[PDB]
């Protein structure tokens, strides 16, 4: 099981530095699993891989171009180019991340998170993930 | 948890009050779900006990067949109890060789509420954390107050004898106050004043008007 | 005896020092014997005692002498009676306090060891708390006196200052005594060091005539 | 400055393992700043040179040994033999240090904590901190 | 309890120090409290304690480590034993009892006891103190007595090989015939000044606590 | 007075006869007053006396007659021989005092007294009971070394003998070769367990006393 | 070596008029010998520095101080007030030196004393010492 | 009152130096109280005026030249030259002085004496009146 992490500034607050944890299990296409916290609160949704052939053929690039997109706009692997705005409301749980890349707007993604219960243990459970993260790399 | 930790706020915790059969002590509490603390006296004598949960849940179905439960449950009921400051409420106490048993009565939910509580004399170094120190610092403090009463009191003279040696004059003929003497109020206070005031009696003379200060004493 | 109790009462409390400890107490002394009182703001030690025993141990320790116990009980009462001068030291074991006190008086050394148990409850009643307490309330009284005659004072500058129609120099022009901010700003600036026991000595400084009072009330 | 942090677990809650963030100046007898949380709410606290050497003395140890015990429980570079447990009461803002080994259960610190208004803030503060390392930790 | 005091009785005498007063005793431990015997050589002290004053002053010389009763006496009794059969030791005494001061580490930590004792009991200064030596005394003066009587013997046996066989000795292993008035009084003169010299209990102790066990068990 | 303490230690035990008990003591008497030490072999009593209480007292006992301070002690100084001058003695056991009644016949006609005893001070019983006694041992031990050289010197002539030979006389009045340990093993289950008879210190107080009166005034 | 004698009051016989020489080296606390005698009999004793040090130890006063007392006790150098009293029992001979002062009766020292199978010889001495003493001091 | 004392060589004791008290008023002739020593026992005898008179005539010389040879002999102002021996028989009391010089025994002033009672007082005043003299004449 594999995953990754990164910060972003949503839209709503640019105050707040929010959090995003994407984890997979080979390839980031053979599905993923996200999560938004700010902190206190902590938000999550399901991607299919069927839902990402379906984003790739509602555009019209490849399943292979779509693909090194969230690859970079997502797990922080985005260029000095590349401009991405990111949008989520809490009123609205649909989070949707708008690319950028001149003049304006574009846009690419778009699915249900729905708010988990506990931020607390998500939040407990990345900070352990760091930890043996930070030391099996001093390691 | 390293117990004491009660103990402690204890201190931040102020006397009060009772009253029974025969007396009618004073003492002090202090209730987290782990144990308790208690200091008790009669004025003449200190007595103290600290609980752990174990004792409380056996010494407790021990006395209280009707009802059984968990340790801190118990705890918790305790804690409900103010000292009027007006409801339930039956008390007694009698003392054995040195270490005093406090018997208590009360309601929750018509099955009442007894307890066998077991004060033991206090240490010295207690009596002298709780009750010497603070009292003594007490002592000081209130002192220097009267003192800084004194520069007020001295100021407000300075004013008003500007003012009546250069030029106003009273409407009530009667606010006409004294010059100032605190050599004349200490000594018309310590004939006039002192017998009474500094009064024992029952401790309430006490715990209804230095309470504050004391906990500013033992927190401090 | 029975007396030296009595007197013990009737005596305040002083500072002392002996190699580096400085103990508080409070003493009584006729022919007979004499009661003592030794604290270090702790637990409290307490020997009373008569003629048998202070002719005992007046004698172990220094042995040559010889003489009637009244006057070595007047010895140290001029001892101790201007200490409040030879020297002293303190030794701390079981639940007493032996106190070492080495002096001349004329020529030939001389010192003694008092045997202090741990003062009786009762005792640290009649002398320490209940006084205490009283001199507690009694300064609150005070303040209070002193309340109600500030804000008098108050009242006849506040017929000065609007019902005579004159103004001031404003340079002794002095504010409004609240009370309860008062005792805010005192509590928050001036509490912190006002109650200061440290050693005892901020007490049989300020307040022994006040202690004085209230012990013989 | 400096900073480190490990994972604990507090005996009031043995479901929920805590974490415990310590950060000090030169060496960590300079004196101290601790937080330990939950992931909901933080707990903060300060801890200056001062009262380290005084329980330093009241422990009757070199003032050294002392803070070397505060670096095998409070760095967790705990001697894997050495057995340490902390706690706090939330209504009871004091947060204890037991050191433990062969029970007894002898004992090692204890200072009055206090929670801080924006929890939240300082979780993703931290956040960012390790963010930052293990970053410069891959570039390194 | 009543077995801590038995098994006091069994426990021989050692040698000790602390701010240089060097002081003996014996001590007996097993879970549930010990059995405590000193001596200053002119005064003997006692403390006989079980399970709750352990538990009581224990946790008063250390405000925090709280700790099971019966764990103490176990280090207590295991650093006694290094010693006498890592550590700091003192001693105080004033009016009627003797306040021992135990301070030592445990391990890394550090850890400290006062030991309360007041003039020991007479009944045991006789059951411990006398009895016991008055007997060695005794039978040492039996050992004495058979040393003489074999003395004599053999100086039959070597008068009968200097007169009956009428041979003669190379006179450098010559004794003179054993006379016990003599030595007993020879020896009372030169030796006897410094024999007996207690010491610091010391020349006891290492020389005849044998014995001592020999007879305090019988 | 005080110095009759000195002489006190100097004094010896002995034993004596009651109705209930039999008792050890030393007693030194001067013109002066008195110096004594009593003991049941549990617990240890003593009193010192000057003229006054001699006299008044004396006095009380004996509505008969009416004497001086000297005579009287002179008279307890009669008290001859330990065992068995010829005087009725008896004893009392109540508070930490022992009474102790007596009466004599000075020229027939009869004598009248009684001994106000306390405990005896601990330091005490260090200086008459308990130090002496360790010395003693020590020095008897010392004693058996010498006696032990001795022993394996004879040993040395005899063993001069054997090797070159002679033949003796009496084939069997040849005693065994001397061995230190295989004697101590052999007396410490044979003679040790009389050796060191308590009983009531009448075994004590012959040869023992006497070596005892050697060590006191060391 | 020297020498100085003083006239006394024995407590045993305060009509008898009894005598006390004293000999030393340097200074009285080089040791010494000293010597009593009625005119009939003589008595005869030495002290030395160990002893002089040792009681002046047992005292606890100074070995200046005691040698000051023993200045003024043995050698009639005592001033116009002290009331120092002598005590010899002819039978004990244990001759203990006290002050005496302000209804407390204390001491100051005691020794042990010989008696010299020739008193008459001694006498003769010390009066010869006498002898010459005046000769030479109405020569000077 | 007034008084002298010096020491003579005893021939029965030639090893024991022996001592002589005179006392008198004024003039020695006057009549004097005689006083012989030997530290232990003491013989005291009195020579009367008319006795001095009496034996200056037994001799014939003048009572002038007389009293020169008893203040030559018995008051230790003998002349570098003249030589006195002294004889007592403590069996017979009767004490000689007789002078001594070239070759033959001159002899001069007899008397006799007795064993006093008090030999231990008598010792204690010659001493006291010693040690009152050598006083006077440092005083002096």
């Amino acid at each position: 099981m594999e995953r990754k992490i990164s910060r972003i500034h949503l839209v709503s607050e640019p105050s707040i530095t929010h959090f995003l944890q994407v984890s997979w299990e080979k390839t980031l296409e053979s599905g993923f699993v996200i999560t938004l916290t700010d902190g206190h609160s902590a938000w999550t949704g399901t991607v299919s891989e069927s839902e990402i052939s379906q984003e790739a053929d509602d555009m019209a690039m490849e399943k292979g171009k779509y693909v090194g997109e969230l690859r970079k706009a997502l797990l922080s692997g985005a260029g000095p180019a590349d401009v991405y705005t990111f949008n989520f409301s809490k009123e609205s749980c649909y989070f949707f991340f708008e690319k950028n890349l001149k003049d304006v707007s574009f846009r690419l993604g778009s699915f249900n998170l729905e708010k988990v219960e506990n931020p607390a243990e998500v939040i407990r459970e990345l900070i352990c993930y760091c930890l043996d993260t930070i030391a099996e790399n001093q390691a | 948890g390293s117990m004491e930790e009660l103990e402690q706020g204890l201190l931040m915790q102020p006397w009060a009050w009772l009253q029974l059969a025969e007396n009618s002590l004073l003492a002090k509490v202090f209730i987290t779900k782990q144990g308790y603390a208690l200091l008790v006296s009669d004025l003449q004598q200190v007595w103290h006990e600290q609980v752990d949960t174990s004792v409380v849940s056996q010494r407790a179905k021990e006395l209280n067949k009707r009802l059984t439960a968990p340790p801190a449950a118990f705890l918790c009921h305790l804690d409900n109890l103010l000292r009027p400051l007006p409801s339930e409420a039956t008390f007694s106490c009698d003392c054995v060789a040195d270490a005093l048993i406090l018997r208590v009565r009360s309601e929750l939910s018509g099955l009442p509420f007894y307890w066998n509580f077991h004060c033991m004399l206090a240490s010295p170094s207690l009596v002298s954390q709780h009750l010497i120190r603070p009292l003594m610092g007490m002592s000081l403090a209130l002192q220097c107050q009267v003192r800084e009463l004194a520069t007020l009191l001295h100021m407000k003279d300075l004013e008003i004898q500007d003012y009546q040696e250069s030029g106003a004059t009273l409407i009530r003929d009667r606010l006409k106050t004294e010059p100032f003497e605190e050599n004349s109020f200490l000594e018309q206070f310590m004939i006039e004043k002192l017998p009474e005031a500094c009064s024992i009696g029952d401790g309430k003379p006490f715990v209804m008007n230095l309470q504050d200060l004391y906990m500013a004493v033992t927190t401090q």
